[PDB]
């Protein structure tokens, strides 16, 4: 069963750009965009970008990233306090017939 | 409360026939001719098989309407909304609550359920708008006419008819009505439509220019007994008076069995 | 009605659902001349009659049932699976159509999407979602524990692997309801013009004889036909 | 003219409607009925 | 605004069973795909079911394949996941997930998200 594979936990100033990979085989990526779901620690998930690049109503525009091959980048600009929340790729497997979600990356400042 | 009268308004066209200078007698459920109509300036109505809505101007505000036997999630109800843009009709079973109006909207109702019809149309509406609303055999009709007037003080004394707009087959009872505003952070006359007889009058082009009602005085009975406008010099045997029974009395005899 | 047929998922006998249609033209023949599906039985319908004569509020059924127990799920027949899962009324006044669906509903591992109720207490009225997820009971024999006093658990997963049989295979089957209600809408499914001929003309809904020529008189947008003096009818739309 | 859109008794005015959903054997009457009411309006009017 | 409500979670023993209740309000049941995802505390987020608009199953999480059953009705605008062998490994917080693709083949994400409730496994 693919796994989708994220960094553990990232650390950035506020002013320095974010970049968060997800890794998935190319049954499940490459078929379907992948969907990233910022979640707030103690909070329900909430959608931040759906079909990669595209964003839902009430994201800002500052939040962007580019998915080439099988890999999902997200890309965080202009990072300021409060943004902390662990970030999610979801991507459904057609070979596997299951959604697939991502182990999660840890978004923080100090 | 401020009764008012409808001079000769809220004739429809009764029927999708082009007629063309013919004198036509229909049948119908019409609004009768100088009748009183209540001046509102959001109580719910009955129905009474047909009401004939107008605005003065409304400026609008007048957005709407809610037709509903019981308003409750028990029965169907139905439902045409404005939302300013578009006409917007659902026969779902809502709970209608006390106060309903129309930013602060969807408040008209909370439950939404087995719904059965929806309609999105061009929306229906200084300006004078008029609606006739009638349940015939579970087509719900909506005739209407939007003509521009001035010193809207009352209904204008003029002659006006209601071109078809939308045939619904909604299919449930009507018998409860009120309508909808939009509260900000101007008044709707009702009448009632009863069973008469009227004289239709087509010009050329198949618009009804003129009509007259046949129960209003002797001169308007003895006109469409002579299917006609203009009555010559004479007598004329209009109709028949017969005095009706009243109590129906039964007599009989004045040896009962062991 | 197409995209019911051409679902990706088809819905289990347990979790059948009714879907309404309404509202819409549906051409009843596109599915007789179309030829795609293995069986087809029209209880108290005839397929000419269908298109012709039709009858409000239909319902499309879809669940999955074995090619040898599709017999059961029939008007008038009773059936294991018919009597705790899918009931149908005697007097069915509907088409049923069935087509194999090995090639997309069997899957070699197997598939625990279609579900059966083997166990219920009383046999299902027609038209019922059968609803009742706890076990036997009956305070004869009651706790999470299975006693194994036919008690078990009611749902059970089909199997539909490749190797199975054509009887075992899963068959997709659709139900259509046709009744006729007090709602005025229904959903029921046009030669050439002939003009300065003596010919049967057919309008809608005003049907006579004789010639059509074009006319100068313009109708107002809501009118139909034109009639005269003595209602006798002089013009068309 | 505006005496042959009357029943007279029959459940419909037009032949054709009465023709194309009653049986034959059922439809006779009241092609019968329609038939007694034109030829009655017909001789009226000769008659006047 | 859509809201999942969420119910039928509670401490349970392992070898017994459990349903789950979701809530659907502020958009149309039956036309909207609906799915089911847990989150066990400090763990990743994992799908464990799925349903559409036909109510047939597109599947189960293979470690919950066999144990839980997912049904919904679109009268009453509620979804039901019955569990059961449930295990340590079972105990986890489900959230209620709205989809907006009812095949959920492809590009399909989940627009909303229930505020979830605990299911707890122990003896
Ligand atoms: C209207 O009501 C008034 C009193 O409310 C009454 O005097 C008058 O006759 C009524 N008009 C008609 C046409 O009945
Ligand atoms: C929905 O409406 C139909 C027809 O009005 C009725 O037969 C049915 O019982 C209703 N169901 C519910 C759940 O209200
Ligand atoms: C209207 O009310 C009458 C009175 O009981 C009832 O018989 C009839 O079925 C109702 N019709 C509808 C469409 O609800
Ligand atoms: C009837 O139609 C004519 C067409 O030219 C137009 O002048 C107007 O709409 C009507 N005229 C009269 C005299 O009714």
């Amino acid at each position: 069963q693919s796994v989708l594979t994220q960094p553990p936990s990232v650390s950035a100033a506020p002013g320095q750009k974010v970049a968060i990979s997800c890794s998935g085989s190319t049954s499940n990526i490459g078929d379907n965009f992948v969907s990233w779901y910022q979640q707030f620690p103690g909070t329900a998930p909430k959608l931040l970008l759906y079909d990669d690049a595209r964003r839902p109503s009430g994201i800002p525009d500052r939040f962007s990233g580019s998915k080439s091959g099988t890999s999902a980048t997200l890309g965080i600009t202009g990072l300021q306090t409060g943004d902390e929340a662990v970030y999610f790729c979801s991507t459904w497997d057609n070979s596997l017939n299951v959604v697939l979600f991502g182990g999660g990356t840890k978004l923080t400042v100090l | 409360p401020a009764y008012t009268n409808s001079f000769t308004r809220g004739v429809y066209y009764p029927d999708k026939v082009f007629r063309s200078s013919v004198l036509h007698s229909t049948q119908d459920l019409f609004l009768p001719f100088f009748s009183n109509v209540t001046w509102f300036h959001n109580p719910v109505l009955p129905f009474n098989d047909g009401v004939y809505f107008a605005s003065t101007e409304k400026s609008n505000i007048i957005r709407g309407w809610i037709f509903g036997t019981t308003l409750d999630s028990k029965t169907q109800s139905l439902l045409i909304v404005n939302n300013a843009t578009n006409v917007v009709i659902k026969v779902c079973e809502f709970q209608f609550c006390n106060d309903p109006f129309l930013e602060s909207e969807f408040r008209v109702y909370s439950s939404a359920n087995n719904c059965t019809f929806e309609y999105v149309s061009q929306p229906f509406l200084k300006n004078l708008r008029e609606f006739v609303f009638k349940n015939i055999d579970g087509y719900f009709k909506i005739y209407s006419k939007h003509t521009p007037i001035n010193l809207v003080r009352d209904l204008p004394q003029g002659f006006s008819a209601l071109e078809p707009l939308v045939d619904l087959p909604i299919g449930i009872n009507i018998t409860r009505f009120q309508t909808l505003l939009a509260l900000h952070r101007a008044a709707y006359y009702v009448g009632y439509l009863q069973p008469r007889t009227f004289l239709l009058k087509y010009n050329e082009n198949g618009t009804i220019t003129d009509a007259v009602d046949c129960a209003l005085d002797p001169l308007s009975e003895t006109k469409c007994t002579l299917k006609s406008f203009t009555v010559e010099k004479g007598i004329y045997q209009t109709s028949n008076f017969r005095v009706q029974p009243t109590e129906s009395i039964v007599r009989f005899p004045n040896n009962l069995c062991p | 009605f197409g995209e019911v047929f051409n679902a990706t998922r088809f819905a289990s006998v347990y979790a059948w659902n009714r879907k309404r249609i309404s509202n819409c033209v549906a051409d009843y023949s596109v599915l007789y001349n179309s030829a795609s599906f293995s069986t087809f039985k029209c209880y108290g319908v005839s397929p000419t009659k269908l298109n012709d004569l039709c009858f409000t509020n239909v319902y499309a059924d879809s669940f999955v049932i074995r090619g040898d127990e599709v017999r059961q799920i029939a008007p008038g027949q009773t059936g294991k699976i018919a009597d705790y899962n899918y009931k149908l009324p005697d007097d069915f006044t509907g088409c049923v159509i069935a087509w194999n669906s090995n090639n997309l509903d069997s899957k070699v591992g197997g598939n625990y999407n279609y579900l059966y109720r083997l166990f219920r207490k009383s046999n299902l009225k027609p038209f019922e979602r059968d609803i009742s997820t706890e076990i036997y009971q009956a305070g004869s024999t009651p706790c999470n524990g299975v006693e194994g006093f036919n008690c078990y658990f009611p749902l059970q997963s089909y199997g539909f692997q490749p190797t199975n049989g054509v009887g075992y295979q899963p068959y997709r089957v659709v139900v259509l309801s046709f009744e006729l209600l007090h709602a005025p809408a229904t959903v029921c499914g046009s030669t050439n013009l002939v003009k300065n001929k003596c010919v049967n003309f057919n309008f809608n809904g005003l049907t006579g004889t004789g010639v059509l020529t074009e006319s100068n008189k313009k109708f107002l947008p809501f009118q139909q036909f034109g009639r005269d003096i003595a209602d006798t009818t002089d013009a068309v739309r | 003219v505006k005496q042959l859109s009357s029943n007279f008794g029959a459940i419909s005015s037009v032949l054709n409607d009465i023709l194309s959903r009653l049986d034959p054997p059922e439809a006779e009457v009241q092609i019968d009925r329609l038939i007694t009411g034109r030829l009655q309006s017909l001789q009226t009017y000769v008659t006047q | 605004e859509v809201q999942l409500v969420e119910s039928g979670g509670g401490l349970v023993q392992p070898g017994r069973s459990l349903t789950l209740s979701c809530g659907a309000s502020g958009f149309t049941f039956e036309d909207y795909a609906m799915h089911w995802v847990r989150q066990a505390p400090g763990k990743g987020l994992e799908w464990v079911s799925g349903i559409d608009w036909n109510s047939g199953v597109i599947g189960y999480a293979d470690s919950v394949k066999g144990r839980f059953i997912i049904s919904r009705d679109n009268a009453k605008n509620s979804l039901y996941l019955h569990m059961r062998s449930l295990t340590a490994e079972d105990t986890a917080l489900y959230y209620c997930a709205k989809d907006v693709y009812s095949e959920s083949g492809s590009g399909s994400y989940y627009d909303y998200w229930g505020q979830g409730t605990l299911v707890t496994v122990s003896s």
